RNA sequence: AGGGGAUCGAAGAUGAUCAGAUACCGUCGUAGUCUUAACCAUAAACUAUGCCGACUAGGGAUCGGGUGGUGUUUUUUUAAUGACCCACUCGGCACCUUACGAGAAAUCAAAGUCUUUGGGUUCUGGGGGGAGUAUGGUCGCAAGGCUGAAACUUAAAGGAAUUG
């Protein structure tokens, strides 16, 4: 949010979960950012290339994090057929 | 005291209390 | 037994959006449930929402994001003037630059922003944030 | 499991859940056309029958009635129809 | 009671640690290295010390004890758990399969040498 | 407060259960609340065995046992060392030992 | 010296992380007190009250002192410590410490018309710690804190200008309504608004990014 | 539904109820019972003149050990009793 | 995505089933486990070893995805993957916690074993509860070796494996070690299998 | 008010114990305990938790009904049954684990979806005593039940947990 005039106000702009769109908060200490390198063409990883996806602590807690990363991981294309959404 | 005893003994005086009243009425 | 069907849609919509699903089941699926779902489409508080046509009375299948706070009713559908438009939702709203309260007039169902720019007024049926 | 299709569940679910708790609600009975020896005058019986339903040829019982499905009797051809 | 504090107990075991193959199973021998090796203020602490490391390297003598590791009991305990067998053991000495195993490969779409047997209630 | 969530007792759905009487004292306690146990016991005691095996007209003899449903009352259970006072968290414990 | 003992700890003695957002963005656990007085070295101390707690021996009744701090500075950022020792200077030190390691940062907002610079709360929030619940309500420029003394000063502590506050249940129970207020400015940066519908492409860490500067 | 009725033709029944928990109230059931007008010896007044009858050395209670040095008065208005407290030190000597 | 250089090959399915990682747990089974495929008769259910070499891939993306590795922690309380966690730590940087999870590890900035790790893997969830639960604590992302009943609860990679077989727990920490080395690029033969045996990673009872 | 009245057993009587013991323990023993026809309308009548309706975490077991399975056994090897086993389903009495949540806590899958305060509705409470007392009605053969104050008095009573 900002103020009459441009001039960005609210510092701490805080982030979401990838799976529920929720704000993860200062001290959502179970929260988690998970880091999945990306490969070109030869097998091997490249530092400092990755897809980051949050989780937040209530989504870990109640054990479908497991379930959010696979459906997210299989849109973003780097899994093939481990999540179907007629569950 | 247990309260079922104060009940007994309220309850004896009520029946007293009834009797001495019937004696002018 | 069940009186409010919009009360019962829209406690449904709470604890889905409160355990984080991104999808809820609505029985029965009534008009003026159609339009409040509207209203909160338009506004950008659930996304699409479709209707299941069995011959009894309709389901509603919603896809929730993340955005919405709490969807409530309010019961009974009080009369609500002009002034008790803006006493209403400083009692319920959270501020007083987003958030809407959703109100039946004869002008169709609708927010009390449009209520206020078409300058007519009525029953409330609930709130959205 | 909090993200995943309603308006397609898959068809082993939907016949293992209770015929009101579907989707669209709708019967899991069905109709049978039965012969019995002798006369062939085919007659069409329900699934839950609650009769013991004969052919108008001949008192030839078909079906007795239980607590579900009707118990067809040992000499009969049936077809699901 | 008999019964040995927590020092004499830590100070053998330390000695046991760093002195293995210096020390024996004689309790004069020890007294007369402990002395040497360490610095005790009293001649009771230096025997209780010294009687303790005793029994600790007879119960060496059967079988490791725990808590104590010295140098010769890792070394061959990681040359013990470098071991590999010659042929694997997952290695196909024929495999056998269940139905539900065939048609999950299948399903797969792989083909490999397999053995259905059947896999009755 | 609540000390157990069964109220010490097994009455989930019934109402009324009738009694019976202690075997020690002779209180009367609902049946489900008694502290049954089983007393299956030989009759000769273990000690005497070897003399009436010697002492029997017959080889191969059974020696029967006696068999009681004993029924106590929570006082006298107590006081027998049948049961005993627990933790409040091992007073949830279910299993027997 | 420090000689810290942290990822974290390293990186700000290092000075690559120079300010408390990344720490807020990541939710990174803080457990050096010298990490918050390095990243706001400006916040001032509030120590609200002693009170004598006792625990019942079968030789007397040993006491000790339970001190309730607030620090903060006046735009954003409050902590909340309380600290039960035998001596009061001690509790007061280290209830100073816990002060610090509980640094959240508030999010200010506009009662309206968003012409200034954010003098009251974005929304309205509660918080609640055994019966006592605080409410918070933003309030227009210039109407103050409405409040309690002790919750006031922990919102001026705070950089509050002005808030409408509800309190109910035993408000005199002064270590609960002050974790209610705690938990009810935390809440504020846990409401997701309008504003914030917009979806940011997530920021990878300090603690992978600079990893050579890191432990080892 | 939280007990209370909510329906918008049900304003009666909210009414009665809260008269009668109104009645279960202290100074609402001391105000409409008049008992500053039947049971008070004031009558419901601030202040009222009497004749002093003589002087008690009441105790006070435990644990205090004190004389408090009060009075017997009979009211104007009412001719009623009434037991008065002489407030500070030596003013009994004040009112024979 | 992927080349397709990464499919589970033949010769891994005949470890697979070799192992007998497909043979999950009994009839029970955790809501939160659509991997299982075709429930047996005997009341066992088979896992779908495909689904358990694509997050067994993905979780190599994500070890390898750490700038040191021995920021990468495993976890084993069990007998029969101690020896699996102690070779992955030999091959790997990946620091070992094998045995006792002393608690205060993750937390506790003054004990002498405190590890401030970006990941831990655990053998089993149940076993290593304590370890989950720490990571719960700051902020730690976290892979398990699960079954098709462990607890998944704060639980973000689940490999789903029969983790009660003495094989299966040590093919997994196996084939988990070679497809990290192979995207570091430290076995640079994708085709090419790995000089090391897979009997390596297993418990012995002497 | 009739019948029945074996046991046990308010009262009572006795034997002990005790400083006392018209109490606990022992022995007798009346009314009662059982039944018929009428009354009485209470209980820690308790889940100390009103009913109806919707949603919200997992797990297995069990009761009743139903569906399917070339499943097992028995018959007449074999049918149909029945009894079991597996999978599922509806409705129950419940139970186990956790806490997203709630609560003052004990604890709670309801005591949750309640300051982000509204699904429908009934009843009850407003510090403690005095007091469920007095009085007045009304019911009852009676015992008593239902309704039900005030004067006066008091700064605490009380709940759940903590260390002794
Ligand atoms: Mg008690
Ligand atoms: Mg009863
Ligand atoms: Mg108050
Ligand atoms: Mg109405
Ligand atoms: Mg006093
Ligand atoms: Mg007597
Ligand atoms: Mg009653
Ligand atoms: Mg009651
Ligand atoms: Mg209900
Ligand atoms: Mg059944
Ligand atoms: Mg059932
Ligand atoms: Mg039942
Ligand atoms: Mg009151
Ligand atoms: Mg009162
Ligand atoms: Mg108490």
């Amino acid at each position: 949010m900002e103020n009459d005039k441009g001039q960005l106000v609210e510092l701490y702009v805080p982030r979401k979960c990838s799976a529920t769109n929720r704000i993860i908060k200062a001290d959502d200490h179970a929260s988690v950012q998970i880091n999945v390198a990306k490969v070109d063409e030869e097998g091997r990883a490249i530092p400092g290339e990755y897809v980051t996806y949050a989780l937040s602590g209530y989504v870990r807690s109640r054990g479908e994090s497991d379930d959010s990363l696979n459906r997210l991981a299989q849109n973003d294309g780097l899994l093939k057929n481990v999540w179907s959404y007629s569950r | 005291m247990r309260a079922k005893w104060r009940k007994k003994r309220t309850r004896r005086l009520k029946r007293k209390r009834r009797k001495v009243r019937a004696r002018s009425k | 037994t069940r009186s409010s069907v919009l009360a019962d849609a829209l406690n449904a919509i709470n604890n889905a959006e409160k355990t984080g699903k991104r999808q809820v089941l609505i029985r029965p699926s009534s008009k003026v449930i159609i339009k409040f779902l509207q209203v909160m489409q338009k506004h950008g508080y659930i996304g699409e929402f479709e209707y299941i046509d069995d011959h009894r009375s309709g389901k509603i299948v919603v896809q929730l994001n993340g955005r919405l706070n709490k969807c409530g009713v309010i019961s009974p559908r009080f009369n609500v003037k002009i002034g008790d438009i803006e006493k209403w939702t400083a009692n319920l709203l959270p501020a007083r630059q987003f958030g809407y309260v959703i109100l039946t007039t004869s002008a169709g169902i609708m927010d009390h922003e449009e209520a206020r720019r078409k300058h007519v007024s009525g029953k409330i049926l609930g709130f959205v944030y | 499991v909090l993200v995943q299709d309603l308006l397609h569940p898959t068809a082993a679910s939907e016949a293992r859940k209770h015929k009101l708790k579907t989707l669209v609600q709708g019967p899991r009975s069905y109709f049978l056309d039965v012969k019995c020896p002798g006369c062939l005058n085919i007659t069409t019986v329900f699934s839950h029958a609650q009769t013991a339903v004969t052919c108008e040829s001949c008192s030839t019982i078909l079906c007795t009635p239980t607590g579900g499905k009707a118990k067809l009797s040992e000499g009969t051809s049936f077809r699901r129809k | 009671g008999r019964v040995r504090t927590k020092t004499v107990k830590r100070a053998s075991k330390a000695l046991i640690e760093r002195y293995y193959p210096k020390l024996t199973l004689d309790f004069q021998t020890n007294k007369r290295l402990c002395d040497e090796i360490a610095t005790i203020q009293s001649k009771r602490l230096r025997n209780k010390i010294a009687g303790y490391t005793t029994h600790l390297m007879k119960r060496i003598q059967k079988g490791p004890v725990r808590g104590i590791s010295f140098k010769l009991q890792e070394e061959e305990r990681e040359r013990k758990d470098q071991y590999v067998p010659e042929v694997s053991a997952l290695d196909l000495s024929r495999l056998n399969v269940d139905n539900q195993t065939s048609d999950l490969v299948k399903s797969l779409g792989l083909k490999l040498p397999l053995s259905v047997i059947n896999v009755s209630a | 407060p609540k000390k157990r969530a069964s109220n010490g007792r097994n009455k989930k759905g019934r109402g009324h259960v009738k009694p019976v009487r202690c075997v020690n004292c002779s209180k009367s306690i609902p049946k489900d609340k008694a502290i049954k146990r089983m007393a299956i016991r030989n009759i000769v005691e273990a000690a005497a065995v070897r003399d009436l095996s010697e002492a029997s007209v017959y080889p191969e003899y059974a020696l029967p046992k006696t068999y009681n449903k004993l029924h106590y009352c929570v006082s006298c259970a107590i006081h027998a060392r049948i049961v005993r006072v627990r933790s409040r968290e091992d007073r949830k414990n279910r299993a027997p030992p | 010296g420090w000689v810290p003992v942290t990822k974290l700890g390293r990186l700000v003695k290092a000075g690559k992380i120079t300010t408390i957002e990344e720490i807020f963005l990541h939710s990174l656990p803080v457990k050096e007190f010298q990490i918050i007085d390095t990243l706001l070295p400006g916040l001032q101390d509030e120590v609200m009250n002693i009170k004598p707690v006792q625990k019942q021996t079968r030789a007397g009744q040993r006491t000790r002192f339970k001190a309730v701090v607030v620090v903060g500075d006046s735009n954003g950022h409050v902590g909340l410590g309380i600290k039960t020792a035998k001596e009061v200077a001690g509790a007061i030190r280290a209830g100073i410490i816990i002060a610090k390691l509980s640094v959240i940062p508030i999010r200010r907002g506009y009662w309206g018309t968003n012409l200034g610079q954010p003098h009251s709360l974005a929304t309205k929030t509660t918080g609640k710690c055994g019966s006592v619940t605080v409410r918070l309500i933003p309030a227009p420029r210039g109407s103050g804190i409405v409040a309690s003394p002790a919750v006031k000063k922990l919102l001026q502590l705070a950089g509050v200008e002005d808030v409408y506050t509800q309190s109910n249940g035993k408000t005199r129970t002064l270590e609960n309504t002050l974790k209610a207020a705690f938990v009810a400015i935390g809440n504020t940066y846990g409401f997701l608004t309008p504003n914030l519908w917009a979806e940011q492409p997530l920021p990878v860490s300090p603690l992978d990014i600079y990893s050579d500067e890191a432990s080892a | 539904g939280k007990g209370k009725p909510r329906g918008l033709n049900s304003a009666r029944k909210l009414r009665v109820h809260r008269r009668n928990n109104r009645w279960a109230e202290n100074n609402y059931k001391k105000r409409l019972l008049g008992t500053a007008f039947k049971s008070s010896p004031f009558g419901g007044s601030s202040h009222a003149k009497g004749i002093v009858l003589e002087k008690l050395g009441i105790e006070s209670k435990q644990p205090n050990s004190a004389i408090r040095k009060c009075v017997r008065v009979q009211l104007i208005k009412n001719g009623k009793k009434v037991t008065a407290f002489v407030p500070n030190d030596g003013c009994l000597n004040f009112v024979d | 995505s992927l080349p397709a250089t990464f499919d589970l090959t033949p010769e891994d399915a005949q470890l697979l089933l070799a192992a007998n990682t497909h043979l999950g747990a009994r009839n029970v089974q955790v809501h939160q486990e659509p991997y299982v495929f075709n429930a047996r008769p005997d009341g066992v259910h088979v896992i779908n070893v495909g689904k358990t070499w694509e997050k067994l891939v993905l979780a190599a993306r994500i070890i390898a995805a750490i700038p040191n590795p021995e920021d990468v922690v495993a976890i084993s309380s069990r007998t029969f993957g101690q020896r699996a966690v102690l070779k992955f730590a030999a091959h790997t940087g990946a620091t070992p916690i094998a045995g006792r999870f002393t608690p205060g590890s993750f937390t506790n900035y003054i004990t002498r074993s405190f590890k401030e790790p970006r990941l831990v893997i655990v053998t089993d969830p149940r076993s290593d509860a304590q370890a989950i639960k720490e990571a719960s604590y700051v902020n730690i992302p976290v892979i398990a070796l699960t079954d098709l009943d462990s607890p998944s609860e704060f639980v973000d990679v689940a490999i789903p494996c029969n983790n009660r077989g003495k094989h299966s727990i040590g093919l997994i920490w196996y084939l988990l070690a070679r497809e990290v080395l192979r995207l570091r690029g430290a076995l640079v033969d994708r085709t090419q299998p790995w000089s090391i045996m897979p009997d390596l990673y297993f418990y012995r009872d002497p």
